[PDB]
Parts: structure tokens; C-alpha cells; sequence
């Protein structure tokens, strides 16, 4: 809770601090099962209201068993693809093999919660969340089919359909979703459940407890995929995650344009960095999530994960303290659209007012407290409540921390803006220095000869 | 292949005692294994679903125990009815084998 | 209630061709996939392989290929199987089975000896 | 519904005409409780199916309370990041403060609706949408306590689990969307409880007036934060949109490619400008939406939102209608893949046919009654109904209006390509005028000495 | 079931190609109808729990009504736009028109089926889902308006409120979606009235067997517009695709960068090819699906979408053979990022392992089997299972099929890096040659000048 | 602007006879028909919903026929109510027309 | 149950103006546009148009354009005719309807004479 | 730090009069506001919920109004029970203040 | 039925230490944050702070800084004060509290005298 942030003026960007990290940096394929029953054909005349609703409910129980046995038969652009249900196929085309499924179903026989080793050597965690068959056969089988379908009370209807309520929403979810859901709903793995698989994963206590106390943002980041009804179960995988690393330094890159701001509309030009984003720390190297939209974000901590990002070194940090060290090629985009905007970060506002816009920073009590000029500016949230940039009035978050201001110059102003490459997206400093030189080299030249 | 040996090829006992009868595999069957008996000429009947979770139907003087690599049924007493040849098979992966069988008679 | 009724006894000669029936009520046949187990005077208890019920696809033990064959009709609820080319050695008793909880469950046998 | 349309010929662009304005500008943030109950242990022994379905209902009540109480502890890239629930986070910080709920609760005493001052000085406008301690309470604690536990009607289950599905469909919304639900729902806000809340907002009768014709497109608008649960009542936040500016003329632009039509695959040179989408117009100043798919359409009206959007000046009108004009530099994008392709508009279709495919477009009756040629051409949706480009079937939309067509040069034939700058995304027509000059000063250069 | 994979190290990346297509070409609107009833204002006093029911019960049907008529009243960005409700929205303006309703209601009379044939000549395949008319007036009308709202029994109050529960659930999903719902629910139109509406459709029989075995790929490809509420009926057009073209070779290609393995971090170069994604084959001409993501993909078939494709020639599926070919320009992008990444393939993973990056294959009993080297590589899926690229854990997918190995040299070690254009991202091989040839043009003018 | 002509103008029958009417449209008007009778100063009352189920209430004498340009009103049977004058109209799309009119007195 | 009932009988002069009105009863009036249709003595029946029961925007037969104006009043549920300039030729009955499902429902006629 | 003052420190009057006590708030507290009453010796028991809503349990002869910064409580009749001190407290924020107290005794 | 139960009478000497408790039965005691008020005889009262039922947190009025510490047992449902160096001026009767809809909810005071 000792978020801070750090605006740096000479660049226009700005750093949060006091984060904290999960990282998903695999996969735990589980397997969920519900006995299924038979429907023998009720062979059984008369229509009292009661055995119609029975009738109705198991004929959505049959549709339900038909459907599923029917659904079984700035930098983003560097991030590498990768199959997401990769280990949930392989287990499910694990479990089509013979006798699979004959062991599972003897390990959860007394218990509702095993763990059965499959034959290729993973150790799986299988579980019974439901139990369909015991309710369907004992009660309803002999009502319906002894006394020739007489039932006596209503609540034996209600309560036949408060059980058949959650495999018919499992089966709307399948439908809907191709049989692949994320993320988990309540219908799939209910809470206790969820928490009864944690605390049975072969992982560290501290594990345990982060996953625990964060169930929400376990279901929005693991998939529940359909796997088989065979030998009359219905079996589906939930591919939960595992966060490997844990409680090391994050910090988020907010970037903005800087851009010079002369009188006019041309002889201006723009520059922007792109390497905006969450970056963390596993092991030696900074993890780097170009989208910040991969990583949710909590209290305190950022469950991020490893199939969207970049592996880099330490380097990146120090970007972020200097851009022209020689120990990294800091990434920059250059333009020449002066178009006002502003960036809301986390204990404060960037905001770029370029041409002739109007911005202001807001109070509420008070009112217009700041008049930016041209250039790109940054306030924080203590004396601010909405940023207005132009006709886009902003909103700014009122989390607490220290926010900072590190003065400098906007190093735009060293470029001279008629050799200043002005169309790029994935250039860098070097880049434009190199392009900038052999320019320069082309105009002596040129006036030499 | 993973193929079963018992210990006890033969046995005799009386009617009083608890026997105990040893199933060793040739490999890891973590917990897989059951125990079917033949009686005069018909069709093997199982015991247990499991190592140890013994099957509804029969009585609670079998008891079976085990895992891995070494399994035990144990008849806690003999009877007129336990009386036949005892198999036991793994079902952990195909090709499934059986135990060279243990007949029990009289003592 | 689970019933898996075989055919009866029989008595052929080496060299001869034999189809061993299965009759299985009392579940959806095409859930469980059938398993066949033979007998042996004397022996014991050899697992020979198993056919799935919903493709037909069948599956040999290493010991029972080249000749056993398996089939079985879904509408008719039932399945068999087919030892060509009799020896004196295919003597004994034929079983079919299917997967219980943990064990198999055994319908009675059929006698099959091959003698001249 | 005066909808009209323009084709230019001479850029290959098309522009709708008669629309109208409903721009998001600001945010208002209700507060929306619920009166929850303590259910004190049922010291009751007895399991009739009756109380068996009332102890399972109670307890999937005290289910969804606990997962609360969890839950609680071709120009986008212009836009500018900005936090959309900024004010909702602020006034859930302000009713986490001590005394802030107990003041809501003691104005939603003997009413259902009322106006809290939140000590920070904003006026919140509370409601109560829901009283579930009430029924609790009153009807089922005397019978579940006194009598041991015996219900003599089988009404009663029924009308506890009608009362209690929406919070439980609450309580799943939030464990699904992680506590920020977006649209808001049937189930957090109906339709008369939403009406109710316009007709109270602070905001000029006309707007009531558009929110109360077009509540579906503000339940697409808006966010339901959830708050907290403290002092035995359930409070989550509505951040419902207020529309500053009303009743103005939006146009769209749809562009498409203006390629030359040269034979071979070489030589050929594309152009295609960059500034698609809703345009609208608000103060002085023109704000411009570049995805076209933040802003919602209506009959007549364009429900657009300021977050995503820039300001710009009429000029971008003045490109409209000239594109060589020097009060505005119009931002076109150069290529060279003659690749054919038709953007289905509002009233017509442009179509554009380079290579050797085959374009055409076609009624339903007759048949194919247009064979297009080489470049990008426009027809309207008085006499077609689909329009067929290579092996992709567009069908077009039977809006009613007055179409047009603007014939004129393509301005393609004005760039001789031995050195027409070939690859951009953000170009204009100065920059491109510019690097042409420079190309030819290295020529004249490179030829004089 | 054949699929097979060939790696081609020349260009680092991988055809997988024993695919089929279901191409949806065209749409085929159809019209669902719910015979509603008009609610007579219910003059009984008397407020028994069944009562209490039915009156809530007849409360939100009402409510659902009302709130229905209320809702009625690397190569993506050269696709090109079109609108996909464009058929739905022609038949409902059609339906809108005086005499269409009564016409469709006279049809659908005796039997829940019927073909229609609008006035401007559409043949339109009507259907009649849902009959609440008769339930509501038959049964409850009576009871609640002759004996003075004297309700028997209990099971009447579970009959009405089940058969509601779609048409509520429909207005839910209407009232969110914002009267355009995709993909079309179980709550639209089920299983068996989807497949009995596809075996009424005017197709071959071979779309009809394949739209019956894929019907979870048919709802996620349709739309559900709604259309109208008039002379007491409520009508929603469903918007089903059909596939002309079916059972023809589909290839994916799979693409990496495939950079210098220089030992710095300058003097580098990378290359990338941008025509990623499903190729099919429709007629004459090969269908590109640039996102990859449009296209589901089944066992064996991948039902892709042409409204999201691009036509070309089979001169595509030559660049895929070899990439100097002359009667293609191969579409590759420049960069000078050496970035480690792998893209999971079907039959295995390329592995781009460059800089100081630690890659390795890894499987699941022994461990880490090979470790990569600088350069871009491929593994099968035979004896690998998770593949593990610096700190981003990659799994593999165990689909079984006949993956190659092409060996080649990397074409990259053919551009000198003094002259390699390193910016681009729609370039090709042509261009980037005419690149290098006026830059060396430009160093020979200057220095034999 | 479909204009529908019958055939018999006129019209004359006993007390047992089964007589037919037929409508001739102008235009394809698929299935979409109707047969009106008015009695002595009446408003016309409906016998067939469309060209082949008729209309609850009315007798199962009435048995209309037809598809697209060629309608058959067959009355099985008279009686004494079956007299008046018989139209037809269809209601494809507007501006709706009727028949000439069909007179039936007795024989 | 659902009725039309409509005005009574009238007797006017040419060149006068006359309004018929037909009161809808059994059914929500906002549901069905109302369709006018006159006969004629020894004639056949004539369909003049309909007006929409939500705007109130009515259409017209082109054999009855320029004087027929139709009018109602949601409120009161009842939808009434006006024709402009009696004439010798304007004599009849006029009928008002709705749709059922596939035919109309005509409510009694109003005998509009216009002698002099 | 609003700080609360009561005009009528001291107060007398009959058991069948109608009196009025009031409380002035230096600052803005919109609504909030309530009067407890103790009697000799005992904890102080709230009147009324807010500066208007009275509290269920007491009599109906308390009514309170006011807003802003006037708020007046009025005992619409005296008994033996109406008799003790009388405090006010607004809720608004923290800190919380009373009145100086109000103490009512016989005529 | 909210009920809140408080400790007896007490009598100390200046410069000691003492420690007031308050029972709170009839709801869930984690729900209302405790508020304590220091009454005094011939003054007004004083409310001095609250302290949070689930982190423990307390908060205390300027006038109550320095000595007044607030602390509780979420199991035993309690909370309880203490008054370290009594003063002959800590004289009086102190009240725990929480919030009721509007009002506060006062439990029996403990008048807790400072004499030598
Ligand atoms: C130009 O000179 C070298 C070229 O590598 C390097 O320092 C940089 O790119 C440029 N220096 C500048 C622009 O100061
Ligand atoms: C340069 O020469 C011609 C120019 O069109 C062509 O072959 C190609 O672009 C270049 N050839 C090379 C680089 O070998």
C-alpha cells in the first residue's frame, strides 16, 4: 500500500512504483465429473400436473445430455502466439483413451475428491461437484415407475429442478461458448469448490493463500473446457492457473506525446515513447506486458501474465531513470500530429495541450485551479478531482500515495526539426540518431560537391 | 506388460482362521487392482472396486490393502461360501493381466 | 440389473469357423465399450482386447491377433465375436465383459472345445 | 430522419449527412443499496421438504453475502488513455469512510429514493431498489424459530427464492465481471428503477426526455461499481452518463482505397485517407470519434462518448468538401497492394475493383445489373440490394434517403509514381508534397552536377 | 483427419494442410413468431399467495412487453467494412410494412411452420416458437376473471412461470444486446428448432448434414435481430448463414521473425512474413482470412467467413513453396528488434531464440531434451510437450499428424546490413530489392562522383 | 393492382346440390385468399381464413381450394342459411380487391 | 368478442360535409390499424385505405384521394371518417375494419344517401 | 468542528402545554440531526431518526423540523414522563457535537 | 434487541490505569464500529472516537489524544477502553456506542470516580 509515482518532465511519462506481482507462469489441468444417469423409457399413463413437470424436467435433462454429447462430438504486435487450451486438449484426448475414465471413476467412488495419476505420468486432481444420478434414480425412478406415476407432494418437483437448474446452465454455457468457457462462472466451480481445489494444488502455503484471497481473478484467467460423457459421467476440465512467481517489484509506464510547441501548424514535430506498460520481475530479467490490459490489477498487486509478454533485462528501468544511456535503446515514435490529450495515471494526469486547445485542471469545491499552456504537463490527485482537455472532460483517480516531479528539459528540443525523422512506430534512439547522421552526412555531401 | 505374480499358488485352511492371500506387480499400479473369485464353474464374481474400497454386496470380512507395488485381500474368516480360486487383475493400463491364481481348500 | 447374456455351448473341428454371441440389457449399450476375456483349462485368465460400441473400431491383445475378429449390431443391443480357423488350441471358455466401477463384470461362459 | 449522402468521386469517400448528436461528456454516479438481513443461527431441528428448501435457499443467501463481502476486499492510436470508472472508485472511497453509510441509511428510512450530501460536498442521489431484510425478517424468522420449524404452506419457498434470485444474480454478475459490471444489467438496475433515476439527475428536460427514449443505449454506457457491504446493508454505484451536448450535426466518412489502374501488378500506386469515421459537433470545435464503433446509432441519432474522441476544427468539414485546401492538411495514407474491396455505407456502397477481379453489384429480382469496371465506384441502394466483390457477397442496407454522387478526378492521377512516397499510415498531403519536392531536389541535384 | 505440417527453415514458418473449408458466403434471414396475448386488466380483489403469484408472474410478462416495444421503437486493415445486419434489417423494414404481419399470421395457423413469400418477392421461412397466447388466456383467463381470482391448486403458478421464462429471458437479452443478439442463445431458438429450421432451408444436402453436425458453430455465426411488435405477436428475424462452398484444401501458415544472430544488440536486422493466417479455396481463387481469428476451427474443418477475407490467386500457396518465385511479391515486414518469441503451431512450435535468451524443449518424464540456439527453430509435437522461451512457459498441442522439416538457408543472410531497409510493415520482397537497388544506386552516384 | 373476376356471375341451386365458386386473380397471390357471404343487408362474414383452412365456427360443407391464380369455394351442400352473395378477396399486398360477386338463390 | 360498432344512418344534401365514426371495443385499439371500405347499390365492395392507430398517418386508395380524410381519437378508442363535398355518387355503405388473422371483421354499415 | 448551541439552557413549563426547543448549527449539516432525551440517571434514548422522521417507540406528540441550520424540536404536549434533558447531535461528520443540554423541569 | 452491556462501577486513585468494558450482543458484532462518549457531571457530553470492529483501527478525538486507548476480542464480542494516568478531571461516566439508523445506541454508563 505504498504506491508512489514519478513524473518525468524531460520525457512526459510517468512511473508508478508500489506494485507487487503474480504472474501466471503456468497451467494446473483438473477434471470435474457428474454422474449421469440412464433415462429409462417411464412407461408409465396419466397426466397429473406433477408428473407433467417431472416429465418436462427430465426431458430437459435428456436435451441437456443430447446437447452436450453433440458439443463434444504501442508493442503488442511482438508478443508470439500460443495455444491457451493447449494442456486442457491434451488431458481431454487423455481421458478418450479406454479405461481412463474407468479409473477415475473407481478413485472418486467413496470420497467427492481424488487425485488419480493418468496413464502417461501427470498426476491430475479430480473432483465431484455434482451428483445427479444418486437424486435422479432413488427418488424419481421408483415414484414413476411402481405406483404408475402417482406422486404425492410438490416439493419433490422444486427440488428436481433446483438440481437440474446447474447442468442446464452448464450445457447453455457450452452451447453458447463452443464448449470452451472462460472465464469459470459460478455454474462451473462454484466458490467453495474453487477453494477446495486450491488448497489441494501442489504448491507453496503463500500460493494457497494469494489464490484464496483472489478467487475472482482465478476464474477471469483460467478456461473451462469440455471434455467427455462416456460410460455415463460427464467429465470437464478446468484449466486453473499457477503463479510461479510472486511478491517482487512491478511498475506501470504511463507515455505521452511530446511535441514542440510552436506557433504554427507546420514546423512542429511530435515524439512519443512506446514502451508503455506493465513491467514486472520474475527471475534476473524484467517481464515486459505491452498491452496493460493483460495484466488485471488489485489492491496492490498485478496478476499479469507470461504468454502476453517480453522478456528483458533490467536495462528497461534504467530507460526509465535516463533515455540516452548507452546501455539500452530506449523506443520512441515520432510524429507530426499536434493533437491535445492527456494520459490518467494512477496518482495523477499527464496532459499534452498542443495548438490552440483549451485544458484546465478541475477542482470540485473550487473549480478551475490550472490553465495548462502549451507543452505537456502533469498535477496530481491531491487538489485535483477532473482533468478537462479540450471538449474531453477526464476524470482522475483518487488513490493515495506520493507522487513526485522531476523537472528537465523536453528533450525534443535538441532535434533540430529539419532533419527530425517524422514517420515511425517502431524506431528507437539509435535509430533516429543513425537516420538523423546519414542525413546530415547526405547535406555535406551534397555541399561539398 | 505389466504382469502379476501371487505368492500363495496354493492354500488350505480351516474354518475358523484369517488368511491372507499377496498380489505383486511388476511395476507402479498406484492404486488400481481387484479381487475376483471363481466358484465351482462359474463366472468370476469381484470382491473389491479398489485396493481397498471393498464391493456393496459382499461381506465385511474381506478387507484388502495395499498400493504401488504390493497388495493384500485378507478373508478375516473362512466359511463354507469363501471357498473357490481367487484371481487378481490390475486395470491401471491395457493389456490387463491376471495373477496365476490361488485355490483355497479345506484344511 | 446389469445382464450380459452369451450364447450356449458348442463343439466343432479344427480348421472350422465359430461366432460366439453377447447379449448385453439392463444399460445403454453404447455407453460402455465391450472387453473380451478368455479361459483356459487349467490356466489362467487372459484378457484378449475390447470394441468400442460406438465406431465398431476393435482393439487385439498381442496374443489374439491375426484371426479373432469382433462385431457387434447397436440396434440389436448385442455383440460377438468370430475365431476363424479353429485349432486345438482355442479350447476353452470365452468371456464378455465391460468396465464396472474398478472390475470388470462377467457374463456366464461359453465352452468352446475343438476336437476331431 | 432527413439522412442524406455524398460520394467524391475525386477521394473515393462517401459522407452521411442528417444525423444528430448524444455525446457523452460527464459521469453522474448514483448510489443504489440494498437491505440485507443477519441470519442468526436456526436453532431448529426437523428436515420437512418445506424448511429442507427454505435452510437451502437461506443458505445460498449467506453464500452470496460472503462472495460479496470477497468481492468487495486508422487514428485510434490518438485517443489518449483515461480511467472510466474514476468516479465510482472516488465515491466508493467516500462511502468507506466512517458515518457515510449511516447517513444513507437514515435518509432511505421511510422513502425508497432520496438525495444524500456526501461530506465531501457532492450530492449523491441514493435508492433502494430492493428490501430483502424486510421479508427475511418479518415472515421467516417467527416461523423458523418459534414453531421448531414447520411451514404449513409450500407459497412461502417460493416467494422467498423469487425475492432472493436477483441478489444471487447480483452476486454472480460481480464474481464474474470481478466487481465492475459493464453493461449494467436487468438485475442491478430494471428498466423503471432506471427511469426513476433519470427523472431525478440534475439535467435540462430534454435530456430526461433523450435518456427516457433510449435507455437501452445508456445501459450500453455506463458501469455498475460495487461498493461495499458494511452496517448490514449491500450499496453498489451506477455510474450512469449525462449527455452535456444534444441535438447537432454529426456526419460520417467512410473512405476506400483510390488506387491507379494500371494492368500490370507493378507500377500501381494506392492512396486511401486515414480520417474515417463520426464526426459530430459540440462547441466551436468539431470532436471526432475515429473508431466509428464508440459511438452507437440510433434512428437518427449518433449516441457517441467524449472519452474516445478529438477535437478538431470545421476544417475537417473543409476537407470534406476540398481536399486541397490550404486551411487544413487531410490525412491520407499511400500503399501499393491493389487489393479490390467494397465499404458498405448508409445509403450506397462504394466498391472498388482493381486487378483482375470481378466486381459487381446486384439486384434481387432481375439480377446483376452493374458489371464494375477499373476503380472504385459508388452505387446507391435505390436499385441494388447486394453488392458481390470477388468471392465476398456485401449485401447493402435499405436506409431511406437522398443519395448523390460528386464526380471528379481521382487525385491519383496527379502523383507521377517514379516517386510517390509508398508506404505511410499517418501521412498527409503536405507531408506527402514535401517528401515529393525533396525527392525531386535529389533528382535536380543529382542531374545538374 | 490427415493433417500434416512442413516447416520451412528458409523462411521460418510452417503450413499445416490437411484442412477442409464451410465458408459462409451468403445469409438466409428467417422470422420467428410468439403469439402474445393482450392483458385485460384483471378486476378481482382477493390476495392469496397464488394469486399474489400469478399477478407477479402476469406483472413482468407485461413488463417484458413493454419493454420489448421499447426496443423496437498483420494484414486486418485491408478487409474493407460492411454491415452484417444488413439482410435482418431489410426484412424487418419489410415486415414493418401494413398487410406483411397478418399475411405471416394467416400462414403459421394450423401447423408452427410455414414459407412465406414477402411482398417485394423474398422467400422467408416464418416459424412459430413459442405459443403463450393460448397457456395464458385458456387457462389462467378464466380462473382469474369468473370465480373471483380463486386459484385450486399450486401447480399452475409453476407451469406459467416456466413457460415465461423464455420470453423474459429473450427481453433480458434484447434489453442488453440493445435489440441485436450474437451469438443467437438457446433462449432464440434451441437445438431442435435450429435443426428443424436447417432442414427446411433451401440447400443441398450436404449443407443441410454439415449445418446439423456443427450447430455450435451455426450459433456462433448468426445474428438475432428484433424486428416487431404488432397486431399482437412478437416477431425476431434470426439471421443463419449458409456455406456455398464446402470440402475444399484450407492450409494455415504460421510466420516468425527470422532475424541475424549477430552476437551485439546492433548490426542486426530481422524479417518477418505478414500473410499469417487460414488460406482456403473457393472458386478458381484462394480466400485469405488475414486474422485467423475469424475462421472456428472443428476435427478437421474451419468455417471461416468471406465478409472477413481477401481474394488472391494460387500464386499464395506458390510464395508458400518458395518466396523468390516471380509471379508473386511475398509480403514481408522489416524490423531490427531480435526479440525471442515462438509461435505455437498445430504439429509443433517454431522457437525464435535470439540475443542472451535462454530457450529450451521441454518435456514431461525426462526434461529439458534440447536447448535452442541462436536462431529460429522447430520441434514436432511428437517428443515435446511444453515448450519454455526466457520466462514465458510455451505448451505444445497433441493433434497427431505428419509433421516435416524443410531444411534451407535463412534468406536474411543475403541482405548486407549496411543497405537492409529496417522499417516496414506492408513491404514485400520487390519493393524492399527496388529499396536496396536506389540506395546502392545512391552510393555508387555519390561515389564515383 | 391484382383485380380478381368469378366466374359464375350468377348462380342457381336446389336444396341438396353441392355448388362451386372459383376466383381467377390477376397476379400470383400465393396462397393468401378469403370468402366472404353477405346475407339480406348484412357486413360480410369471413368463411376461410386463407384458400384451404377455413374459419372456426362456420360448417364443414365449405371447402376452399387453389395456389396462385386459380381458387375453388365449394359448398358441399345447401341449406337454407347457405343463400346470399358470395365474394372473394385477396390480401397479398394493397390496394385490396374483391370479386365481381356471386348471387346464389334456389333452383 | 371483438366488436366494431359504428355510427347510424345519415341523410345529406350535395355539397355537404358528413363524419362517420366507428367505436372499437374487445381488443387494445393500438394494436390493429383500421381499414374503410365502401360498397355501392348493385356495385361491388371497394377498400379506400387505412390509418395507422400509433401516428394517425392515413393512406388512400387512388380511386379515394383528394376529399376522404380519416381521423381518430386513441384516448376514447374510436376511429372516424370525413368526407369532404357530398356528392350524388358519395351514396353507400362504409365499412370499417381491422385485420383478424387472415380476413377482415366488418362492423354494421352506415347508409350515407345524398339526395337533394 | 461544528459546534451545536440550544436557546432555552433552562426551561419550565406545565403538563398540558405545548413547548418548543431549538438548536442552531454553525455549520451546513443538510438534514441530519436528532434529540435524545435522558431521564435521572439513565442513558440517553433518541427521539427521533432524523431532523423530521421521529423514531417508532415514541410518543406522537415529539416532532421535529428543520434543515440547513434551524432545527426545532417540539413536545406538542407535557406529561410525567416528557421531563429530563434534552440533547441534540448532528451525524453529519467527525467530530461529533451536542447541544449544551436542555434540562425541563415542572412549571 | 440490540443490546449493549457495559462494565460496573469503579473507583480508582490519580495516576492509575483502568480498563472499561462493553458487551455488545443481538447482531454480528463485526458489522458496527464501536463509538465511546464521555459524559460529566454539570458538563455536556463529549464523544471522543470509534474503533473498527474488523482491522481494530482506532481514531480518537483532539481532546482524547494521548493516553484513551481503544481495544476489542472479535471473538468474545467485546470491546473495551483504557484510561492510562487517571486524572482527578477523568472523572465521570463513559459510554460505548454504535450506529443506529440515524441516532447512536448508549449502553449503562460506568461511573468511574478518580479520588485519593
Ligand atoms: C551521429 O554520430 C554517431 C553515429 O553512430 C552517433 O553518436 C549518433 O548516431 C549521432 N550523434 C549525434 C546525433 O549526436
Ligand atoms: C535490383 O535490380 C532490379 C531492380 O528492379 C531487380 O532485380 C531487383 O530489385 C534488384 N536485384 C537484386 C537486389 O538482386
Amino acid at each position: 500500500q505504498n504506491i508512489t509515482e514519478e513524473f518525468y518532465q524531460s520525457t512526459c511519462s510517468a512511473v508508478s512504483k508500489g506494485y507487487l506481482s503474480a504472474l501466471r507462469t503456468g497451467w494446473y489441468t483438473s477434471v470435474i465429473t457428474i454422474e449421469l444417469s440412464n433415462i429409462k423409457e417411464n412407461k408409465c399413463n396419466g397426466t397429473d400436473a406433477k408428473v407433467k413437470l417431472i416429465k418436462q424436467e427430465l426431458d430437459k435433462y435428456k436435451n441437456a445430455v443430447t446437447e452436450l454429447q453433440l458439443l463434444m462430438q504501442f508493442l503488442g504486435f511482438l508478443l508470439g502466439v500460443g495455444s491457451a487450451i493447449a494442456s486442457g486438449v491434451a488431458v481431454c484426448k487423455v481421458l478418450h483413451l479406454e479405461g481412463e475414465v474407468n479409473k477415475i471413476k473407481s478413485a472418486l467412488l467413496s470420497t467427492n475428491k481424488a487425485v488419480v495419476s493418468l496413464s502417461n505420468g501427470v498426476s491430475v486432481l479430480t473432483f465431484k461437484v455434482l451428483d445427479l444420478k444418486n437424486y435422479i434414480d432413488k427418488q424419481l425412478l421408483p415414484i414413476l415407475n411402481k405406483q404408475s406415476c402417482s406422486i404425492s407432494n410438490i416439493e419433490t418437483v422444486i427440488e428436481f429442478q433446483q438440481k437440474n437448474n446447474r447442468l442446464l446452465e452448464i450445457t447453455r454455457e457450452f452451447s453458447v461458448n463452443a464448449g470452451v468457457t472462460t472465464p469459470v462462472s459460478t455454474y462451473m466451480l462454484t466458490n467453495s469448490e474453487l477453494l477446495s481445489l486450491i488448497n489441494d494444488m501442489p504448491i507453496t502455503n503463500d500460493q494457497k493463500k494469494l489464490m484464496s484471497n483472489n478467487v475472482q481473478i482465478v476464474r477471469q484467467q483460467s478456461y473451462s473446457i469440455m471434455c467427455i460423457i462416456k460410460e455415463e459421467v460427464l467429465a470437464y476440465v478446468v484449466q486453473l492457473p499457477l503463479y510461479g512467481v510472486i511478491d517482487t517489484p512491478c511498475w506501470k509506464l504511463h507515455t505521452s506525446p511530446l511535441c514542440t510547441t510552436n506557433t504554427k501548424e507546420g514546423s512542429n514535430i511530435c515524439l512519443t515513447r512506446t514502451d508503455r506498460g506493465w513491467y514486472c520481475d520474475n527471475a534476473g530479467s524484467v517481464s515486459f506486458f505491452p498491452q496493460a490490459e493483460t495484466c488485471k490489477v488489485q489492491s496492490n498487486r498485478v496478476f499479469c501474465d507470461t504468454m502476453n509478454s517480453l522478456t528483458l533485462p533490467s536495462e528497461v528501468n534504467l530507460c526509465n531513470v535516463d533515455i540516452f544511456n548507452p546501455k539500452y535503446d530506449c523506443k520512441i515514435m515520432t510524429s507530426k500530429t499536434d493533437v491535445s490529450s492527456s494520459v490518467i495515471t494512477s496518482l495523477g494526469a499527464i496532459v499534452s495541450c498542443y495548438g490552440k486547445t483549451k485544458c484546465t485542471a478541475s477542482n470540485k469545491n473550487r473549480g478551475i485551479i490550472k490553465t495548462f499552456s502549451n507543452g505537456c504537463d502533469y498535477v496530481s490527485n491531491k487538489g485535483v478531482d477532473t482533468v478537462s482537455v479540450g471538449n474531453t472532460l477526464y476524470y482522475v483517480n483518487k488513490q493515495e500515495g506520493k507522487s513526485l516531479y522531476v523537472k528537465g528539459e523536453p528533450i525534443i528540443n535538441f532535434y533540430d526539426p529539419l532533419v527530425f525523422p517524422s514517420d515511425e512506430f517502431d524506431a528507437s534512439i539509435s535509430q533516429v540518431n543513425e537516420k538523423i547522421n546519414q542525413s546530415l552526412a547526405f547535406i555535406r555531401k551534397s555541399d561539398e560537391l | 506388460d505389466i504382469q502379476m505374480t501371487q505368492s500363495p499358488a496354493s492354500l488350505s485352511a480351516s474354518v475358523g482362521e484369517t488368511v491372507t492371500i499377496t498380489c505383486r506387480s511388476s511395476g507402479n499400479i498406484h492404486n488400481f487392482l481387484t479381487w475376483y473369485q471363481q466358484k465351482q464353474g462359474k463366472s468370476p464374481q469381484f470382491l473389491v472396486y479398489n485396493a481397498k474400497t471393498l464391493a456393496d454386496g459382499v461381506s465385511s470380512r474381506f478387507s484388502g490393502s495395499g498400493s504401488g507395488t504390493q497388495f493384500s485381500l485378507k478373508i478375516n474368516s473362512l466359511q463354507p461360501e469363501d471357498f473357490g480360486i481367487y484371481y487378481c487383475q490390475h486395470f491401471w493400463t491395457t493389456p490387463y493381466t491376471f495373477g496365476g491364481g490361488t485355490k483355497l481348500e479345506i484344511k | 440389473q446389469i445382464q450380459l447374456v452369451q450364447s450356449g455351448p458348442e463343439l466343432k473341428k479344427p480348421g472350422e469357423t465359430v461366432k460366439i454371441s453377447c447379449k448385453a440389457s439392463g444399460y445403454t449399450f453404447t455407453d460402455y465399450s465391450m472387453h473380451w476375456l478368455k479361459q483356459a483349462p487349467g490356466k489362467g485368465l487372459k484378457w484378449m482386447g475390447w470394441i468400442t460400441t460406438e465406431t465398431g473400431e476393435p482393439t487385439y491383445a498381442d496374443d489374439f491377433k491375426g484371426r479373432f475378429a469382433f462385431s457387434l449390431e447397436t440396434s440389436a443391443s448385442t455383440a460377438y465375436l468370430q475365431i476363424n480357423n479353429l485349432k486345438n488350441e482355442d479350447t476353452g471358455i470365452y468371456f464378455c465383459a465391460r468396465y464396472y466401477y474398478g472390475p470388470f463384470y462377467w457374463g456366464q461362459g461359453t465352452l468352446v472345445t475343438v476336437s476331431t
